RNA sequence: AGGGCGUGAAACCGUUAAGAGGUAAACGGGUGGGGUCCGCGCAGUCCGCCCGGAGGAUUCAACCCGGCGGCGCGGUCCGGC
RNA sequence: UGGAAUGCGAGUGCCUAGUGGGCCACUUUUGGUAAGCAGAACUGGCGCUGCGGGAUGAACCGAACGCCGGGUUAAGGCGCC
RNA sequence: GCCGUCGCUGGCAGUCGGCAGAGCGAGAAAGAGAGUGGCGCGGACGCUACGCCGCGACGAGUAGGAGGGCCGCUGCGGUGAGCCUUGAAGCCUAGGGCGCGGGCCCGGGUGGAGCCGCCGCAGGUGCAGAUCUUGGUGGUAGUAGCAAAUAUUCAAACGAG
């Protein structure tokens, strides 16, 4: 007679990543070692955002880079982005920076290499920096999707800030009576 | 019976609608059969240009 | 992929995925949207708010034709002229300032949502936002209005 | 002078009789293969004493002695002469298996080659 | 393969062989006994190194010539891509 | 000087089946003469659960279960079965 | 002792070999680190890293959910210089077995013409029940029965009767 309940004894965390991608199994076969032969933690993060999925790695845009970089102390500092580095139209002007990513979009790589930057790859990461010294580990926004503005507290429920599941908006669908104070009640 | 959360949603299959269903595999021999009937104006109409006035 | 569904996993199993108490009937709670008002109020009052009613005037005979004008920021308003234009505009000691021509590029109005780079413009549009009016003139620029 | 394994391990075995199936000994219709009963009341499938024992995962041999012959050998399945260029490396620890779909003349090519190999056949006398 | 004839299963029936029989038959665990064949078993597996006694090759190490392959921080040979 | 003892890795977001007939038991308690009656409060079981005991047994006592060998108990017993 | 699950996101690219020095189980934040003055050619296994190996705990289950199937059926694109009239599929088997199991492979017989392994793809893909549909066959059972309307007998003939 054990009494520990079996409910949460299974980490539910990814052990391998679910693509079949040959590429990034290399890169996890690399991390796999450095991860475990290295002292630093770098490693070990890079090695976990590896085997995320699509939704859990956003696109990082490349004004967001420029002001994170602008952000003072980390000068000569190359920036490590998991997922992928695309282009932000709305801005001007780019300083020559060191971006480490998967993949780089051809308008964002055009802009660094005409900025006069350099755009290096994991495995060159590893080569330049074995426990990842020297780095900035970089993120987009998680939350920035529009999927998570359906999700949290429900419509039609005072203080929730929540877009309904709507199939077209106008001015007959989903507006009269959970939403007025004149034709029932409002929220 | 809806569930937790999801679209409102109305479709229109109350209708005998598979009666009605226009398949589309004619698709590549009416591209074959307009290609042919436009070569065949294009000879018929020798100096003339093939698309019109 | 019929082998990768559900119905390969349940064969074997009574129910079939769908309860030994409560069988998998037909239509146990009506079909589609049935009892909105009576059942399964709760459900639309919780998740789809506003559903029941009507609000506002009834427009006949709407036309979207008439309905349709684009809009397009100042953040971005560069990315509808080439970078050279931009690079000659920084060039030039004259002060020759670039015409855009949003009506050309496919908008009608011009917001004035993000930074402007300090260089002058004559920006040819439709209609135009007073925030807009007032980045331009405050960066330098006129607001040519066309029909 | 038979074709001795490497190691020969006390191939301990668990249990040897096969997994009946429940009411397998009244119906013809119902198979000896076994498929787990899942009704409400029945008496196998809840454990009841002095009954059809169930296929656990307790009951798997060592993983030493899995797929293992009474010889020493783990069987491999071979259709020609050219598979045992194969198996000519492996022989102490693996052997080989001529198909049944193959004819005499090519067994006795298979024999032959086994034999130049050192490689044991389970069924060397299978035509004649 | 013998005119509703390729292959000819199960339920069922007949014959032969074997075993058994008053708690309806049947089943699970454990043994015992008897048959069917299988191990083509019945003086019992080989594999390396060394010692000793008996034999046999046109043979060992080291040199000569030719060809092939690997490497060269040749600290920094010359020439191509 | 992580400002009581003891113990344990925590927090958080989606999608979501089945269920929405229950029953029994120490204690409290409503109606009823009472009920293996009807209806409640706490907690545990049955339902969903095998096992040893109560001869028998959905709820009682002990105790929960992968497959085995040695030992030892619980609840129950130690004239024979 | 053995099987599986979970955890240590534990360890293994260090097989670094006359281009060599064979280690990081050890109570104690961190280097078997570079410098500068006073004969014999030798060394088992490994590692389908979706693999291998070591520690501990855990193991019931209805409805239900998820994962793994080198479990099974049919067809397609590749592949096996695949199998086959010196015998394919199907079927039977007191034979040898393997896997926890789904099932699978050989030996013997029948059979006479096609069939299968691996990577993927697709479905009309797995039965013990539904007073299930079709077909066939048992116990009943050589049993119920061949009982309404008065009745047949002898000789001869045909004919195997
Ligand atoms: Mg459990
Ligand atoms: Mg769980
Ligand atoms: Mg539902
Ligand atoms: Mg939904
Ligand atoms: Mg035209
Ligand atoms: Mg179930
Ligand atoms: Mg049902
Ligand atoms: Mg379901
Ligand atoms: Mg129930
Ligand atoms: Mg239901
Ligand atoms: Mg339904
Ligand atoms: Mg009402
Ligand atoms: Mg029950
Ligand atoms: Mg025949
Ligand atoms: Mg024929
Ligand atoms: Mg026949
Ligand atoms: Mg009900
Ligand atoms: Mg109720
Ligand atoms: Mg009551
Ligand atoms: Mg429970
Ligand atoms: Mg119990
Ligand atoms: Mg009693
Ligand atoms: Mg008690
Ligand atoms: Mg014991
Ligand atoms: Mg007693
Ligand atoms: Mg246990
Ligand atoms: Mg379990
Ligand atoms: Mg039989
Ligand atoms: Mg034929
Ligand atoms: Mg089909
Ligand atoms: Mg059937
Ligand atoms: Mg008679
Ligand atoms: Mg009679």
């Amino acid at each position: 007679g054990v009494d520990i309940r079996h409910n949460k004894d299974r980490k539910v965390r990814r052990k391998e990543p679910k693509s079949q991608d040959i590429y990034l199994r290399l890169l996890v076969k690399l991390y796999r070692f450095l991860a475990r032969r290295t002292n630093s933690t770098f490693n070990q993060v890079v090695l976990k955002r590896l085997f995320m999925s699509r939704t859990n790695r956003p696109p990082l845009s490349l004004s967001r880079m420029i002001r994170k970089m602008k952000l003072p102390g980390r000068e000569n500092k190359t920036a490590v982005v998991v997922g992928t580095v695309t282009d932000d139209v709305r801005v001007q002007e780019v300083p020559k920076l060191k971006v480490c990513a998967l993949r780089v979009t051809s308008r964002a790589r055009s802009r660094i290499l005409k900025a006069g930057g350099k755009i290096l790859t994991f495995d060159q990461l590893a080569l330049d920096s074995p426990k990842g010294r020297g780095t900035v580990l970089l993120s987009g926004p998680r939350k920035g999707r529009e999927v998570y503005r359906h999700f949290g507290k429900a419509p039609g429920t005072p203080h929730s800030h929540t877009k309904p599941y709507v199939r077209s908006k106008g001015r007959k669908f989903e507006r009269a009576r959970g939403r007025r104070a004149s034709r029932g009640y409002k929220n | 019976a809806p569930s937790r959360n999801g679209m409102i949603l109305k479709p229109h299959f109350h209708k005998d609608w598979q009666r009605r269903v226009a398949t589309w595999f004619n698709q590549p021999a009416r591209k074959i059969r307009r290609r042919k009937a436009r070569q065949a104006r294009a000879r018929r109409i020798a100096p003339r240009p093939a698309a019109g006035p | 992929p019929s082998r990768l569904r559900k119905t390969r996993k349940l064969r074997g199993h009574v129910s079939h995925g769908h309860g030994r108490i409560g069988k998998h009937r037909k239509h146990p709670g009506g079909r589609g949207n049935a009892g909105g008002m009576h059942h399964h109020r709760i459900n639309f009052d919780k998740y789809h708010p506003g559903y029941f009613g009507k609000v506002g005037m009834r427009h006949y005979h709407l036309k979207r034709n008439q309905s349709f004008c684009p809009t397009v920021n100042l953040d971005k308003l560069w990315t509808l002229v080439s970078e050279q234009t931009r690079v000659n505009a920084a060039k030039n000691k004259t002060g020759a300032a670039p015409i855009i021509d949003v009506v050309r590029s496919g908008y009608y109005k011009v917001l004035g949502k993000g930074k402007l780079p300090k260089q002058p413009v004559i920006v040819k549009a439709k209609f135009f936002s007073r925030r807009a009016e007032e980045k331009i003139k405050g960066v330098g620029g006129a607001c040519v209005l066309v029909a | 002078a038979a074709l001795r394994p490497l190691v020969k391990p006390k191939i301990v075995k668990k249990r040897t009789k096969k997994f009946i199936r429940h009411q397998s000994d009244r119906y013809v219709k119902i198979k000896r293969n076994w498929r787990k009963p899942r009704g409400i009341d029945n008496r196998v499938r809840r454990r009841f004493k002095g009954q059809i024992l169930m296929p656990n995962i307790g009951y798997g041999s060592n993983k030493k002695t899995k797929h293992m012959l009474p010889s020493g050998f783990r069987k491999f399945l071979v259709h020609n002469v050219k598979e045992l260029e194969v198996l000519l490396m492996c022989n102490k620890s693996y052997c080989a298996e001529i198909a049944h779909n193959v004819s005499s003349k090519n067994r006795k090519a298979i024999v032959e080659r086994a034999a130049q190999l050192a490689i044991r056949v389970t069924n060397p006398n299978a035509r004649l």
